[PDB]
């Protein structure tokens, strides 16, 4: 209950981060799929492109 | 193009012969059915099996069609005397917006024994000299099989221009015959001392020569 003059270490200071970033790449690759819609002509409803 | 097939397959007369067809995920692996056809060299192809589940009329039950996911397979039991044709894969392609066929597989092992060839060399006649051309013919007849190489020489250097070889055809007595022409001109026909054709069959080389003068 009695403290004399001097320096004293009580606890430690920790800076806890508040946000997290886990993004590994800048962008992912693609596959050719726009030709399904970007086409010269389409198919009918009795025989459609799958 | 989008469908690839093996060039040839080997088999035995009495075992199971199975062909494998591989395409893409948009034509065969999407869910479309496959159709197999036989391309006989000389007759129009006909329908063998459609959908790999039904049997058309006039088709034997020895042909079996299955679809193992993205790849389709055809299996046969026993090699008869009519399987000397080509097998193709036919399936609807969404990318091509139509039907695309396969490559084709040839079904043969060996049916050609050896024989003794005989050649004949005939110089051009008198009426051929005034046509401003010289057709040198060296006929080959009575040989088996029909795989003969033709080489032309003028006793000083081989001739690599105008050399031709026709395919051999079956004779009356199950042999083969062929001919080889050589396009030349009568201007240099008389200058050269002699002309000849040289052929080689299974190591047997024979030579016949003619003299224009
Ligand atoms: C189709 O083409 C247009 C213009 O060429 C383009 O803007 C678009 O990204 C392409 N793809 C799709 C899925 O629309």
């Amino acid at each position: 209950f009695t403290v004399e003059k001097g320096i004293y270490q009580t606890s430690n200071f920790r800076v806890q981060p508040t946000e997290s970033i886990v993004r590994f790449p800048n962008i992912t690759n693609l596959c050719p799929f726009g030709e399904v819609f970007n086409a010269t002509r389409f198919a009918s409803v009795y025989a459609w492109n799958r | 193009s989008v469908l690839t097939q093996p060039p040839s397959v080997s088999g035995a007369p009495g075992q199971r012969v199975t062909i494998s067809c591989t395409g893409s995920s948009s034509n065969i692996g999407a869910g479309y059915d496959v159709h197999w056809y036989q391309q006989l060299p000389g007759t129009a192809p006909k329908l063998l099996i459609y959908g790999n589940s039904n049997r058309p009329s006039g088709v034997p039950d020895r042909f079996s069609g299955s679809k193992s996911g993205t790849s389709a397979s055809l299996a046969i039991t026993g090699l008869q005397a009519e399987d000397e044709a080509d097998y193709y894969c036919q399936s609807y392609d969404s990318s091509l917006s139509g039907s695309v066929f396969g490559g084709g597989t040839k079904l043969t092992v060996l049916g050609q024994p050896k024989a003794a060839p005989s050649v004949t060399l005939f110089p051009p006649s008198s009426e051929e000299l005034q046509a401003n051309k010289a057709t040198l013919v060296c006929l080959i007849s009575d040989f088996y099989p029909g795989a003969v190489t033709v080489a032309w020489k003028a006793d000083s250097s081989p001739v690599k221009a105008g050399v031709e070889t026709t395919t051999p055809s079956k004779q009356s007595n199950n042999k083969y015959a062929a001919s080889s022409y050589l396009s030349l001109t009568p201007e240099q026909w008389k200058s050269h001392r002699s002309y000849s054709c040289q052929v080689t069959h299974e190591g047997s080389t024979v030579e016949k020569t003619v003299a224009p003068t």
